[PDB]
């Protein structure tokens, strides 16, 4: 997708304050809470009973970090996204059996974590730009499912 | 909610499916696995190819629940409670997938029941299933 | 969206026996009947309550033909869909203000009318090619929305 | 069904919002017209300009209906000079936009109420607005 220069720089600049370890963990844990059925992948993690142990599990944090990190790469490939995660779309599919709705799910709770992180700075124009990213990124990662 | 006329069109259309119900089952599924590839991420244990007996047996079970469902149209939340707990807790199948099966199921009925599948019956059938899907996702959170 | 040499043949070959006029007013009619909220763009046609009235509404018929008419001409250029529909995308958004989710609902109803029409001739592999295509046309009419 | 630990979560969250309700409604709306440009197809008669007295006047009503919902958590519809069954018949808004409004009306609350936005109060807020969209889309067909 193409991004209006200032709408592309609102992404660029805001990302630089994001504590990817705090937001990465909170993005995944807050997802395992809110959309319960998303745990069908995270059974190896362990204790996910109450939303408490869900958020505090060192595996949830640990995996939310490398989930956000890879996101933090498509942020450079802000033109051709497919030729980036296409690799991970093979994985998440064939080998990992992951339903693409859950990616679309991640992008939205992430939009909320950021707004819970930057409060007022997360204006509507900035959220909107960050939507163009997450939706398009979600589709690139779920391009060739067969 | 299903209107009285809806409940009449559903039983009238299902009555005509008959012994073929489990037959249409496997076909709604195959159409789903093939049309929406994403749907087969929930079947790593199933030989999903065509001819498959597993894709057939299961379709028979999918037929049986819509029959029990048609049988208890005024009490679906109690007649399908068992399956709703199976899909949300033990299967954890994302709610956006049922909308996917209900479509293939509907097409499968447009292919075998051309006489009965009028615009009125089509609509009552898109309702009946949306109501089933709903019940099946009641227990997700 | 992507298709393949053999899928195109199934699409094109199954489209030859199609009576665009007929199925056009057959699909738009059954759309207005299964999803009656889409009638918000049609006060200017007449009686649209009972299904008898919707189906045999001469104005519904006249417009079904126009839509599927312009739908048909889109199959020809199936390698450049977003381009081919760029001018109808802008007209539906700006001029008509048509929520793009109508195009997806219509595509699903159009696939049922095509299964209803060909019976067994509309096999699983034909539906899958046809779903891709109708999803393809829907993303193409929605591309110019802002 | 909203568990009892949900109702009390939703209640504290909105009470904390206090008078800010209308302020928030209007903000979720503008966030929605920006992030989800398709939603603008329903307001082509609204002054959609920054600071508009027509959106703020609309965010108020939407909040007044959300406060009434909360204050009758056993019943969700009916409000203002025309709701009741307003959306299903007069507006005819595609069910798909209801989930988009709820998202934006949650990022608004995650922005202004970072202390009561624990990842548990978020789940209740989510289940709540989903139950409201489910009630407003109740008699559509
Ligand atoms: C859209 C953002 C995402 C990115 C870029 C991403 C990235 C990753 C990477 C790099 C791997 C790990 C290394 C490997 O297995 O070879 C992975 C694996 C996996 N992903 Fe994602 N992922 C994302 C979203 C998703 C979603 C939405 C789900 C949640 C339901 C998910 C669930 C998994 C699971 C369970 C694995 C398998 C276990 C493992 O990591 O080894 N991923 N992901
Ligand atoms: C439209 C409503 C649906 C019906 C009528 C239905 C019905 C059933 C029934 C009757 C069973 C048998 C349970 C047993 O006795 O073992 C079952 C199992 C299952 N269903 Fe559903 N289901 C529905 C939709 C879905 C959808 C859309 C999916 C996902 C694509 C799905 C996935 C499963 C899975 C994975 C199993 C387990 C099969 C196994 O491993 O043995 N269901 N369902
Ligand atoms: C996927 C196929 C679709 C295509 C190719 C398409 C095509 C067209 C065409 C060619 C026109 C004429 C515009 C002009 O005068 O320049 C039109 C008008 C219009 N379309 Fe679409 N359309 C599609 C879907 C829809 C849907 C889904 C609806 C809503 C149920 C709809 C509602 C409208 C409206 C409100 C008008 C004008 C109606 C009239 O005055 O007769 N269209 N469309
Ligand atoms: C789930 C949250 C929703 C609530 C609580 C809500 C609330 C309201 C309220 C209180 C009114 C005013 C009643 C009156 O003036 O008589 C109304 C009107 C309306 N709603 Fe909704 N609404 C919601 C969702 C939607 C959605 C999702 C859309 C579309 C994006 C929408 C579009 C409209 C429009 C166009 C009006 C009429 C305003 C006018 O032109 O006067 N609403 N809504």
């Amino acid at each position: 997708v193409h991004l209006t220069p200032e709408e592309k720089s609102a992404v660029t600049a805001l990302w630089g304050k994001v504590n990817v370890d705090e937001v990465g963990g909170e993005a995944l844990g807050r997802l395992l809470v809110v959309y319960p059925w998303t745990q069908r992948f995270f059974e190896s993690f362990g204790d996910l009973s109450t939303p408490d142990a869900v958020m505090g599990n060192p595996k949830v944090k640990a995996h939310g970090k490398k989930v956000l990190g890879a996101f933090s790469d498509g942020l450079a490939h802000l033109d051709n996204l497919k030729g980036t995660f296409a690799t991970l779309s093979e994985l998440h599919c064939d080998k990992l059996h992951v339903d693409p709705e859950n990616f679309r799910l991640l992008g939205n709770v992430l939009v909320c974590v950021l707004a819970h992180h930057f409060g007022k700075e997360f204006t509507p124009p900035v959220q909107a730009a960050y939507q163009k990213v997450v939706a398009g990124v979600a589709n690139a990662l779920a391009h060739k499912y067969h | 909610v299903l209107s009285p006329a809806d409940k009449t069109n559903v039983k009238a259309a299902w009555g005509k499916v008959g012994a073929h119900a489990g037959e249409y089952g496997a076909e709604a599924l195959e159409r789903m696995f093939l049309s929406f590839p994403t749907t087969k991420t929930y079947f790593p244990h199933f030989d999903l190819s065509h001819g498959s007996a597993q894709v057939k047996g299961h379709g028979k079970k999918v037929a049986d629940a819509l029959t029990n469902a048609v049988a208890h149209v005024d009490d679906m939340p109690n007649a399908l409670s068992a399956l709703s707990d199976l899909h949300a807790h033990k299967l954890r199948v994302d709610p956006v997938n049922f909308k996917l099966l209900s479509h293939c199921l509907l097409v499968t009925l447009a292919a075998h029941l051309p006489a009965e599948f009028t615009p009125a019956v089509h609509a009552s059938l898109d309702k009946f299933l949306a109501s089933v899907s709903t019940v099946l996702t009641s227990k997700y959170r």
